[PDB]
RNA sequence: GUUUAUUAAAAACACAGCACUGUGCAAACACGAAAGUGGACGUAUACGGUGUGACGCCUGCCCGGUGCCGGAAGGUUAAU
RNA sequence: GCUUGAGUCUCGUAGAGGGGGGUAGAAUUCCAGGUGUAGCGGUGAAAUGCGUAGAGAUCUGGAGGAAUACCGGUGGCGAAGGCGGCCCCCUGGACGAAGACUGACGCUCAGGUGCGAAAGCGUGGGGAGCAAACAGGAUUAGAUACCCUGGUAGUCCACGCCGUAAACGAUGUCGACUUGGAGGUUGUGCCCUUGAGGCGUGGCUUCCGGAGCUAACGCGUUAAGUCGACCGCCUGGGGAG
RNA sequence: UUUUUUUUUUUUUUUUUUUU
């Protein structure tokens, strides 16, 4: 129930696969009774540093009322996704119900 | 300043040396000051505060 | 640290990067670093400068 | 051998400190499925493998391939192998069958032992590496794609997967990190079973080496009738090589089938 | 750290009349039960010196508390060890 | 100890660890003219070089010569 | 019988966390092929290598080695040592509190119990970049040498006999000490919260105030001026560790 | 907080008594 704050970064152009992939990642959270403050499409943003050779990602940001019980099964299903550039997590000091 | 929304309005508190300014200019209250110190941190690592010119 | 000059007579508009990220980054390293002893020296320096 | 369960040697009240004090892994009878090896060196005729001593070879554990992957199983008991130092288990396949599988340090409960193409991932019978994740531990590895495993022991020998290496052509081991064997070969997991049986000497001598073989003990030394030295007088003291074939560094190969070794850093 | 299905019975069966919920016999019965509770999950986490102290702590005070009740009130002390033992 | 029965009776030394070494593997060895039988029902912590000299430390040091081989910047000068 | 020394529950809280888990990123080696004609390092002055078998470099494509750079402080924790990225679990110490319930269950310690900077023993190894040793060309009154390219160990350490030195109020246990005010700081009660903190208050730290005390630098109440429970250590030169 | 322009130059015997 740690009010996690988690970003990840797919390949910039797979815009038809990211919505079927967004259903498929909330899946873990919902299958655990965890609840979602926000789930932001960030978009096709360009990069700070030279990673993955398309010069952009497509990001997501979300805020989850969920337990430690899923954070590795997310760190797993990001790190085994051959098309995911980077991902990170932050926790607590309340949620963020309002967008960026 | 506890959270992200007002720190997107407060991007003037950044030096031409690209970092978060020493407050002598205006002297902020140590409570109001310490709140912004954590909201800067979370914004720095997500990159909603894009740290300096190139990034 | 990426500076445009323009109609290039060589303008020297590149001056202002001396502010920190070009230069003041070397107060540790020179061939070699200082290594031993600079770390309270950092606040030793303040009791030299009060005027 | 900092590890546990270790079994550390005895207080000196007998001639023996070693052997290995491992209670709880010899057993009898030799169960129904067993076989043996036979005669002595007997090559037809004049045997090149020196010293022999060939009595009690004797018996071996019979299960090679182990290719039943998909059908789940459980752990009955675990044993030992006097031919390899190997930690092997007796495995009951929930279909109706009993089998002998090569194991890590204490794999019991009787756990969930299964494999299958992308379907499973646990320490599993034999299992294809282009369908599971990346680590140090892998174990069985068909010495080439359908022939049979490379390692019949869990003696410590980590083979180490690399992720996407020149398109599936993987591993990173000891003496040739350019094996380039494709990940279409079969794993099982994993390489430390009983390090305790091998990482330390069992004796000086022991049952392991004098009840049914003689090891090597000389070549050069005594009776000049076999090796390139020499006169007499206790002396030795010349240049005397392992002739016509060599010793201390040269290499031996130039051409073979498959031949996959490429860069070779050696030393 | 035990269940309220346990605290709420400890209370009843080692209290006197009213509000004994924190007195020397109800304190022994809560320490005793909590020490024994902890024995049933201590086999996990495997490096756990960071928690084993405050357990050592409570089960050293359990001994001290008892030897203190002896010196103060012998005929409470006896009755209490006739039910729970803990004499170690 | 019983191991060179045949000068010695061991005052011989068979332990056994290991840095290094031969095999990324139709492996090293080829005995038989065709074996693939030792090793193998097995992988470079399996088996062999040359040894080791309880155990435990300790291997300082120093590359002239001379070995061990490896290589190619380059000449001595070949079947090609 | 009490002052409540002492605890447990209960309610709250924030960082460079005791020990297992995960891992965000400069440089720059050497190679696979893209190129440019010859000179890169290095110094008191340059060297042994290298260069019509093209001195680096610098893109493009690969293979290895796993520093913590910094919201970073004009600082924060901590018994010391001792990390700095943030974090999963076990969750040191806290320690700010309405209360609740028992009544000194209390202080402080020798031989001991643990921890234990430098270092040996390690058993198998993880084997970047620097630099004692290692290797040399050099500057040579002998260099037995500093360079300067090459250079390990030290980087840390699963596990563990670790005494131990430089961890000096040159110094432990502390209770009253109530002329005090002056800062650095920090949890915080009260204000039309008009405020750059005004009326306040405990803590963690320092500034430097009498009567005394008193060599000369002055130290000036928690501090050496009174006053106390010892677990010590204190046997003078050279005998010595 | 980079501070190697050479390293070394034998012994003595200097001393105008004392109580204040």
């Amino acid at each position: 129930m740690r009010h996690y704050e988690i970003v990840f970064m797919v390949h910039p152009d797979q815009s038809e696969q990211v919505p079927g992939m967004i259903e498929r990642y909330t899946a873990a959270i919902t299958g655990a009774e965890g609840k979602i403050h926000r789930l932001e499409d960030w978009g096709r943003r360009q990069l700070a540093y030279p990673i993955n050779k398309l010069h952009k990602a497509h990001y997501v940001l979300m805020n989850v009322e969920a337990p430690q019980e899923v954070i590795d099964e997310l760190e797993t299903t990001f790190r085994f996704n051959d098309a995911v550039i980077r991902s990170m997590v932050m926790r607590t000091k309340h949620a963020v119900t309002e967008a960026s | 300043e506890i959270d992200y929304k007002d720190i997107a309005t407060l991007k003037n508190y950044i030096t031409e040396s690209g970092k978060i300014v020493p407050s002598r200019i205006t002297g902020t209250r140590a409570k109001y000051q310490r709140q912004l110190a954590r909201a800067i941190k979370r914004a720095r690592y997500l990159s909603l505060l894009p740290y300096t010119d190139r990034h | 640290i990426k500076v445009r000059e323009n109609e290039p007579f060589d303008v020297a508009l590149r001056r202002f990067k001396r502010s920190c990220e070009k230069a003041g980054v070397l107060a540790e390293v020179r061939r070699r670093e200082f290594y031993e002893k600079p770390t309270t020296e950092r606040k030793r320096a303040k009791a030299s400068a009060v005027k | 051998v900092k590890c546990k369960p270790t079994s550390p040697g005895r207080r000196h009240v007998v001639k023996v400190v070693n052997p290995e004090l491992h209670k709880g892994k010899p057993f009898a009878p030799l169960l129904e499925k067993n076989s043996k090896s036979g005669g002595r060196n007997n090559n037809g005729r004049i045997t090149t493998r020196h010293i022999g001593g060939g009595h009690k070879q004797a018996y071996r554990i019979v299960d090679f391939k182990r290719n039943k992957d998909g059908i789940p199983a459980v752990v009955e008991r675990l044993e030992y192998d006097p031919n390899r130092s190997a930690n092997i288990a007796l495995v009951l396949y929930k279909d109706g069958e009993r089998r002998y599988i090569l194991a890590p340090k204490g794999l019991k409960a009787g756990d969930q032992i299964q494999s299958g193409v992308d379907a499973a991932i646990k320490p599993g019978n034999t299992l294809p590496m282009r369908n599971i994740p990346v680590g140090s531990t892998v174990h069985n590895v068909e010495m080439k794609p359908g022939k049979g495993g490379q390692l019949a022991r869990s003696a410590g020998t980590y083979v180490q997967i690399v992720a996407r290496d020149g398109a599936y052509v993987t591993l990173r081991l000891r003496s040739g990190e350019m094996r380039k064997v494709e990940a279409d070969c079969r794993a099982t997991l994993g390489e430390v079973g009983n390090a305790e049986h091998m990482l330390r000497v069992l004796g000086k001598a022991g049952a392991a080496r004098w009840r049914g073989v003689r090891p090597t003990v000389r070549g050069t030394a005594m009776n000049p009738v076999d090796h390139p030295h020499g006169g007499g007088e206790g002396r030795n003291f010349g240049k005397h090589p392992v002739t016509p074939w060599g010793v201390q560094t040269k290499g031996k190969k130039t051409r073979s089938n498959k031949r996959t070794d490429k860069f070779i850093v050696r030393r | 750290s035990l269940s309220t299905e346990a605290t709420a019975k400890i209370v009843s069966e080692f209290g006197r009349d009213a509000n004994d919920t924190g007195s020397t016999e109800v304190q022994v019965a809560l320490l005793t039960a909590q020490i024994n509770h902890l024995q049933g999950h201590f086999a996990e986490h495997k490096k756990d010196h960071h928690s084993r102290r405050g357990l050592l702590r409570m089960v050293s005070q359990r001994r001290k508390l008892l030897d203190y009740l002896k010196r103060k009130d012998v005929a409470r002390y006896t009755r209490l060890i006739e039910r729970l033992g803990l004499r170690r």
